[PDB]
């Protein structure tokens, strides 16, 4: 009798921890690629124009 | 010019992507990693030139006048875009991250939580 009833109550928060978890990981992180690529990005326009103004004087 | 406005944690962008992408994170960032240090270090742009100084000085003191006359109208652009298509897959991959798995989820964390509102039975 004992088994099934406590192993039911385990396999259920099993599959509950991971979902709550996975349905949080894939917005925060998709959403932190996002801006995190655009860093990337704008990062070298600027230095572009940084840069050939020092060129440029030279 | 810093980093680009947006910032994301290093650590929550830097985890997680989606399935099809997987290998490519780990390798995207630390090419972002080697973009955001080797940008960080610059001064954007050098100094003016004085140019009464330069006139005075450089005792050819008439070709001088041509790189004046030149350099205060020659102005240098910034580069532009390619690939800000990055936030048109972003807006999609936050649907796909988001509302498509995040309802989804919902009714499978659910389907669990329900089965265990069953198990208190």
């Amino acid at each position: 009798q004992l088994e099934e009833v406590k192993q039911a109550s385990i396999k259920q928060i099993q599959d509950a921890i991971d979902m709550e978890k996975s349905q949080q990981a894939l917005v925060q992180k998709r959403h932190y690629l996002f801006d995190v690529q655009r860093n990337n990005i704008a990062m070298a326009l600027e230095v572009t124009y940084r840069e050939r103004l020092h060129r440029v004087y030279r | 010019r810093k980093l680009a406005l947006k910032t994301i944690d290093w650590v929550a962008f830097g985890e997680i992507i989606p399935r099809n992408q997987k290998a490519v994170a780990n390798s995207l960032k630390s090419w972002n990693e080697t973009l955001t240090s080797r940008l960080a270090t610059l001064p954007e742009k050098p100094p003016a030139i004085d140019w009464a100084y330069y006139k005075a000085n450089v005792a050819k003191a008439g070709l001088v006048d041509d790189f004046e006359k030149k350099f205060n109208a020659l102005k240098v652009p910034i580069p532009e875009d390619k690939y800000t298509a990055q936030v048109d897959a972003e807006e999609k991959e936050d649907v796909k991250s988001c509302a498509e798995f995040l309802t989804q989820s919902k009714t499978r964390i659910q389907e669990y939580e329900k089965e265990l509102e069953k198990m208190r039975n």
